[PDB]
């Protein structure tokens, strides 16, 4: 049974990637960056569950950034804040031109961007690989993982054996970076000694996405082929749990930021509507199965049990009842 | 083939039958051989080649062939036999010993399924698929490693060294059994289609002809000063 989106927000163009702000900005609302065909819109999302005063969802676009290229991945910066005294809006966006654009703003007039070049292959995923927000890691189809600072200089380059699909920073432990290669070999790289700490293996191929669990650092989740896969460390490289997620192909894996048992997997934009299957570790079947016409981009709300999938000119929010 | 304690020797004779039912041997050629111990040999009449299979003093496999009618120099044309896997696997400080050893063991043509199966059966004291064999090797060696890691506070370098040591133990066992299964036994040479095969105790291997570039590049240096220059170019 298809679940209707709890909240649906109309947009100006197809959303290619939607990302909530996982860091505290100092404001009541949770920031949302959705990147479309030629733009990156920063918005603020206040929900009914967060505040009773809000009826439904209070969606307010704060700042629109002209990108010029299709945004394929967005990474929020730890320094992002909406403090009245000192506002800072920093985020890194990769595009379909193998380039990283760091947009630094103050929410008032000042708008600065920096093109970082170097990748010879399309960047699939990028994240800020620093607690202070100084470094940005980007993985791509050139079989390389490159660490870039704020000034656009490569600090380190890790040669992968497969196109890097998803890069993720360790929630608590410092200097640990997870790179998920497309052949299923997810590796952990030290950012101090620049050496591969460990290499996990997925039973199925291709590994399309991987995410850490903020609540439980040990639990690592990923989507290889049609089945979702969970690993738990320091135990084994073998999948602990492996159950079918989608019939066609599973594309994006995102852990819940409020619960260590809930995770969402999005189906691949293809013959079927891009379905979302919010699974639960205890329940064999997904707790919520919703359908989005064409959906790309998945992110979880920092405090609420809510996820977002960017559909065609729309934003679909699904609330998972805990 | 006349095996002597100093030098083996090949002799090809033609049986001649006189009018009076009297049989005599006609001597065609006499080809000497090095100090290698002969395993099996067969000769064809289509190509007029003497195919022979030896073992050198280091018990490696040595196959050669010579035309017994156009043998002006007495030279055995070499056959580039595949060498056994290396004793040590060189691992960089960026690769994981697990994946490097798995790639070296499960690469096409290196190790036979029987060798890896015997190594597993011994390390632990059904007809498994190759992926299930991979998972089973990884499981057995992971168990041996967790048994060898006695302290809870083992450093990353010591853990990596233990990883390497246990994987190298398993690889040395697999290599010993592949050396046992790689023993040459006899030769099979098809007379009509000139198909040559080297029968080994563990598997079967075919001998295909070699191009000119690779022949020039791989032949030992002592045999490269005798290559006919009219074959490379006019």
């Amino acid at each position: 049974s298809a679940s209707n989106a709890t909240y649906t927000v109309d947009c100006e163009d197809y959303v290619h990637v939607v990302e909530f702000n996982p860091f505290d900005s100092g404001e009541a609302g949770s920031l949302l960056a959705y990147g479309g065909i030629s733009y990156v819109v920063i918005a603020s999302c206040r929900f009914q569950e967060e505040d009773s005063t809000v009826e439904g969802i209070e969606f307010k676009t704060l700042k629109t950034f002209h990108h010029g290229e299709r945004v394929v991945a967005i990474a929020w910066s730890p320094e992002t804040r909406c403090d009245a005294l000192l506002p800072l809006l920093r985020f890194a966006t990769a595009a379909g031109d193998k380039k990283i654009r760091i947009f630094t703003s103050d929410f008032q007039d000042k708008n600065e961007y920096k093109v970082i070049e170097g990748h010879s292959g399309y960047i699939n995923d990028l994240v800020f690989c620093s607690p202070e927000g100084t470094d940005i890691a980007s993985v791509g189809d050139d079989h390389t993982c490159r660490i870039w600072d704020l000034d656009g200089k490569q600090i380190a380059m890790f040669i992968l054996r497969s196109p890097g699909m998803s890069v993720a920073w360790h929630p608590e432990g410092a200097f640990k970076l997870m790179v998920a290669e497309k052949t299923g070999t997810i590796r952990f790289y030290d950012l101090t000694t620049h050496q591969a700490i460990l290499s996990l293996e997925s039973v199925q191929v291709p590994l399309m996405s991987a995410d850490w669990c903020v609540r439980n650092t040990l639990r690592i989740g990923a989507v290889a082929g049609n089945d979702w896969i969970i690993w738990e460390m320091p135990r084994s490289s073998y999948p602990q749990d492996n159950k079918p997620a989608h019939a066609d192909r599973a594309r994006m894996f995102r852990w819940s930021k409020c619960n260590e048992n809930v995770f969402a997997t999005t189906g691949y934009p293809g013959k079927m509507k891009s379905q979302i299957a919010i699974h639960h570790l205890a329940h064999p079947q997904p707790i919520l199965i919703g359908t989005a016409p064409v959906g790309s981009g998945l992110s979880w709300h920092r405090r609420l049990p809510l996820c977002v999938v960017g559909g065609y000119r729309k934003l679909f929010f699904w609330l998972t009842e805990m | 083939y006349l095996h002597t304690p100093k030098q083996g020797q090949f002799c090809v004779f033609q049986l001649m039958c006189a009018e009076s039912n009297r049989y005599s041997l006609d001597h065609i050629s006499s080809i000497f051989t090095n100090q290698e111990t002969l395993i099996d040999f067969t000769f064809t009449l289509t190509s007029m080649d003497i195919w022979a299979l030896w073992l050198d003093d280091d018990n490696q496999t040595v196959v050669k062939h010579i035309n017994f009618e156009e043998n002006q120099a007495g030279q055995w044309n070499p056959v580039f036999v595949n060498p056994l896997p290396e004793d040590d696997l060189a691992i960089s400080d960026e690769q994981e010993p697990q994946e490097a050893y798995l790639e070296c063991l499960f690469a096409p043509g290196r190790f036979t399924i029987a060798a890896v199966q015997k190594a597993i059966q011994i390390l632990r004291k059904l007809d498994l698929s190759w992926e299930e064999l991979r998972k089973d090797v990884t499981l057995t060696v992971e168990n041996e490693i967790q048994n060898a890691v006695i302290d809870y506070d083992v450093s990353q370098e010591e853990f990596r060294q233990i990883n390497i040591e246990n994987w190298c133990k398993f690889y040395t066992c697999c290599l010993q059994y592949q050396e046992t299964l790689s023993r040459p036994l006899a030769l099979l040479v098809h007379p009509d289609t000139n198909m040559v095969c080297l029968l080994r105790k563990g598997f079967l291997s075919f001998l295909a002809p070699c191009s000119l570039v690779e022949h020039l590049y791989l032949v030992p240096a002592e045999h490269l000063l005798t290559v006919d220059e009219s074959v490379i170019s006019d």
